[PDB]
C-alpha cells in the first residue's frame, strides 16, 4: 500500500525539480544523468507496484479462474498505461536533449517554456494514470 | 495493427553467445506474454521460454535454462532472448509470440517474421562461378562452394527473366554451399543473343558475370 | 516433444479431415490445447484456442475438440490452400513449459502426377583449368517430391562426393531436387562415361555426359 506510494512520491519529487528548469536540470539533461535517474525512480515505483499487486494476488480467497485473470489483467494494464506515458516522457526528455544539442551545447529561452508545457501535461496524466492504477489495486482487492 | 519485429540474421561459430530482439511498432505488448519459440530446419516448434515483464515472470524450459537468458525493456517496448554456449545443433529459426493474457497458456496470436540462427564451423568463402554450357537448350551457371547464404542470380542484369530456374543450393558436407542456376532458351538465340549469368555474395562482397558461350 | 500427432495426413478437396493430438494427464489432462498453422517459410498462425475458440480470422471450416488426454482439429471442406503443417500445443506442469506435438503435414490430394525432368552439366573447361570437377544433375517439374538419385561409372555405382538435395516445390506446385557429384580431374578423364540416374514413382530416367 504505502511503499510503492512513497517511491511514486519520490518520483514526484524528482520531476518537480526536473520541471523547475534550474540551470542544474539543464546541465544534466544534456548529461542524461537526469533520464537515468528517472528511469531507476519509476523502475522502483513500478518493482514496488508488481510487487504489492502480486501480494494481493497471492492473497485472493476462493476465486474463479477466469474472474481472478481478469482482475490482473486490469492491474497489469493500469500499470502498462503508467509504464506508456513514462517511456514517453524518458523519451522526449532524450530527444530534447539531442535537439538542444542541434546548436551544440546552448538552448533558447522559449523551447523551454515548450518543453515545460509538454512536462506538465505529461505530469498531470502521469497522476491520473498512477491513481487509476491504485484504484484498480484497490478493486483487486476484493471478491 | 501492432507487429512484431526481429532483429537480422546471425551467422556465428560453435562457442559464441547470439542475442536476438523483438520490437512491437504499432502499440505496446508490456501487458502480454511473450514467448520463444525455436524451430529446427525440417523439424518442429520447440518452445524456449517468455517473460511477461509487468507481471515480473520468467519462464524457461527446463532444456534451456541452463544456456538462455530471457529479458526486456519495457521502455523500448523490446524483448531479447540470449543463447549461449552455441553448437551446430542450435542452427534454427527463432520466433518471438505474443500470448493472448499476461501469461502463457493462452494462444499465440501475434507472431514476428524470424531470425534465422546459423551456427557452423565453415568460415566465410566467396563463391566460384562456373558456366554451364549447352527446338531448346539449358544453359547456366553453377555457383560453388560459398559460405554462408545467401547469394543472389540475375541474368543480363535482370533483362533476362522468362525461362530461368535457380535451384535451391545445397549444404555440402564440408560446411559450404553451392546451387545452380539454370536458363531454358530457344536454341535459336542461342547464335544471336548474349548470355551473362550475375552472381553476387554479400557476405563476402563477390561479385562476378560469367558469359554462357557454347 | 511429449505430444504425439500423426506425421502425414491426406484428403481429397471438399473432404473432412481430422488431425489428432494425444498426450498426458500432465499437459492435456489439465490445460486446454491450442493449435496452430504453418506454411512453408513463414511464421505459424493460431489456428484455434482453448481447444474450441476460433480467432476471428479463422474461418468455421476449421473446429477443435478435446476429450480428457486427447485433443482434435477437423478441417472441413477441404482446399488447396489448406496445404500445411499443424501443431498441437499445450502446457505441461510436469515439465512446468510449453509443449508443442510433432506436426502434421496436411496435403491435398488431387495433382496429376508428373515425370521428372532431368539436365546433366559435366564439368566446365575453367573448373577442369582450377583442377576441379563437378557433375551437376538437375532434376525438376516432378510430383510428388519423392526421387532417388544415383551416379555411375561406366557400370558402377559410386555414392562418394555426392551432395543431394531434398525435394522442394516449385512455383508451379511441383518439385526440384539437384544433386552434385565431385571428381578430382584425373577420375573425370579416366572413366569412359558418368550418368545421373534418377527413380520416381518406379520409372527411372538416366542421362549420361562422357569427357570431351
Amino acid at each position: 500500500n504505502q511503499p510503492w506510494e512513497q517511491a511514486l512520491n519520490r518520483f514526484w519529487d524528482y520531476l518537480r525539480w526536473v520541471q523547475t528548469l534550474s540551470d542544474q536540470v539543464q546541465e544534466e539533461l544534456q548529461s542524461s544523468q537526469v533520464t537515468q535517474e528517472l528511469t531507476a525512480l519509476m523502475e522502483d515505483t513500478l518493482t514496488e507496484a508488481i510487487a504489492y499487486m502480486k501480494e494481493l494476488e497471492e492473497q485472493l480467497g476462493p476465486v474463479a479462474e477466469e474472474t481472478r485473470l481478469k482482475l490482473t489483467q486490469n492491474v497489469i494494464d493500469a500499470i502498462t498505461n503508467l509504464v506508456n506515458d513514462m517511456a514517453e516522457l524518458r523519451n522526449r526528455l532524450g530527444q530534447y536533449r539531442n535537439e538542444v544539442h542541434t546548436m551544440l551545447g546552448q538552448s533558447t529561452e522559449e523551447i523551454r517554456a515548450r518543453l515545460s508545457t509538454h512536462l506538465r501535461k505529461m505530469r498531470k496524466r502521469l497522476m491520473r494514470d498512477a491513481e487509476d492504477v491504485q484504484k484498480a489495486l484497490a478493486v483487486y482487492k476484493a471478491g | 495493427q501492432v507487429q512484431l519485429v526481429q532483429s537480422g540474421a546471425e551467422v556465428k561459430k560453435p562457442g559464441s553467445s547470439v542475442k536476438v530482439s523483438c520490437k512491437s511498432s504499432g502499440g505496446t505488448s508490456n501487458n502480454y506474454a511473450i514467448s520463444w519459440v525455436r524451430q529446427a530446419p525440417g523439424q518442429g516448434l520447440d518452445w524456449m521460454g517468455g517473460i511477461s515483464p509487468i507481471f515480473g515472470s520468467t519462464a524457461y524450459a527446463q532444456k534451456f535454462q541452463g544456456r538462455v537468458t530471457i529479458s526486456a525493456d519495457i521502455f523500448s517496448n523490446t524483448a531479447y532472448m540470449e543463447l549461449n554456449s552455441l553448437t551446430s545443433e542450435d542452427t534454427a529459426v527463432y520466433f518471438c509470440a505474443r500470448h493472448g493474457n499476461y501469461y502463457y497458456y493462452s494462444g499465440m496470436d501475434v507472431w514476428g517474421q524470424g531470425t534465422t540462427v546459423t551456427v557452423s564451423s565453415a568460415s566465410t568463402k566467396g563463391p566460384s562461378v562456373f558456366p554451364l554450357a549447352p527446338g531448346t537448350a539449358a544453359l547456366g551457371c553453377l555457383v560453388k562452394d560459398y559460405f554462408p547464404e545467401p547469394v543472389t542470380v540475375s541474368w543480363n542484369s535482370g533483362a533476362l527473366t522468362s525461362g530461368v530456374h535457380t535451384f535451391p543450393a545445397v549444404l555440402q558436407s564440408s560446411g559450404l554451399y553451392s546451387l545452380s542456376s539454370v536458363v531454358t532458351v530457344p536454341s535459336s538465340s542461342l547464335g544471336t543473343q548474349t548470355y551473362i549469368c550475375n552472381v553476387n555474395h554479400k557476405p563476402s562482397n563477390t561479385k562476378v558475370d560469367k558469359r554462357v558461350e557454347p | 516433444s511429449a505430444l504425439t500427432q500423426p506425421p502425414a495426413v491426406s484428403g481429397t478437396p471438399g473432404q473432412r479431415v481430422t488431425i489428432s493430438c494425444s498426450g498426458s494427464d500432465s499437459n492435456i489432462g489439465r490445460r486446454s490445447v491450442n493449435w496452430y498453422q504453418q506454411f512453408p517459410g513463414t511464421a505459424p498462425k493460431l489456428l484455434i484456442y482453448s481447444n474450441d475458440q476460433r480467432p476471428s480470422v479463422v474461418p468455421d471450416r476449421f473446429s477443435g475438440s478435446k476429450s480428457g488426454t486427447s485433443a482434435s482439429l477437423a478441417i472441413s471442406g477441404l482446399q488447396s490452400e489448406d496445404e500445411a503443417e499443424y501443431y498441437c500445443a499445450a502446457w505441461d506442469d510436469s515439465l512446468k513449459g510449453a509443449v508443442f506435438g510433432g506436426g502434421t503435414q496436411l496435403t491435398v490430394l488431387g495433382q496429376p502426377k508428373a515425370a521428372p525432368s532431368v539436365t546433366l552439366f559435366p564439368p566446365s573447361s575453367e573448373e577442369l583449368q582450377a583442377n576441379k570437377a563437378t557433375l551437376v544433375c538437375l532434376i525438376s517439374d516432378f510430383y510428388p517430391g519423392a526421387v532417388t538419385v544415383a551416379w555411375k561409372a561406366d557400370s558402377s555405382p559410386v555414392k562418394a562426393g555426392v551432395e543431394t538435395t531434398t525435394p522442394s516445390k516449385q512455383s508451379n506446385n511441383k518439385y526440384a531436387a539437384s544433386s552434385y557429384l565431385s571428381l578430382t580431374p584425373e577420375q573425370w578423364k579416366s572413366h569412359r562415361s558418368y550418368s545421373c540416374q534418377v527413380t520416381h514413382e518406379g520409372s527411372t530416367v538416366e542421362k549420361t555426359v562422357a569427357p570431351t
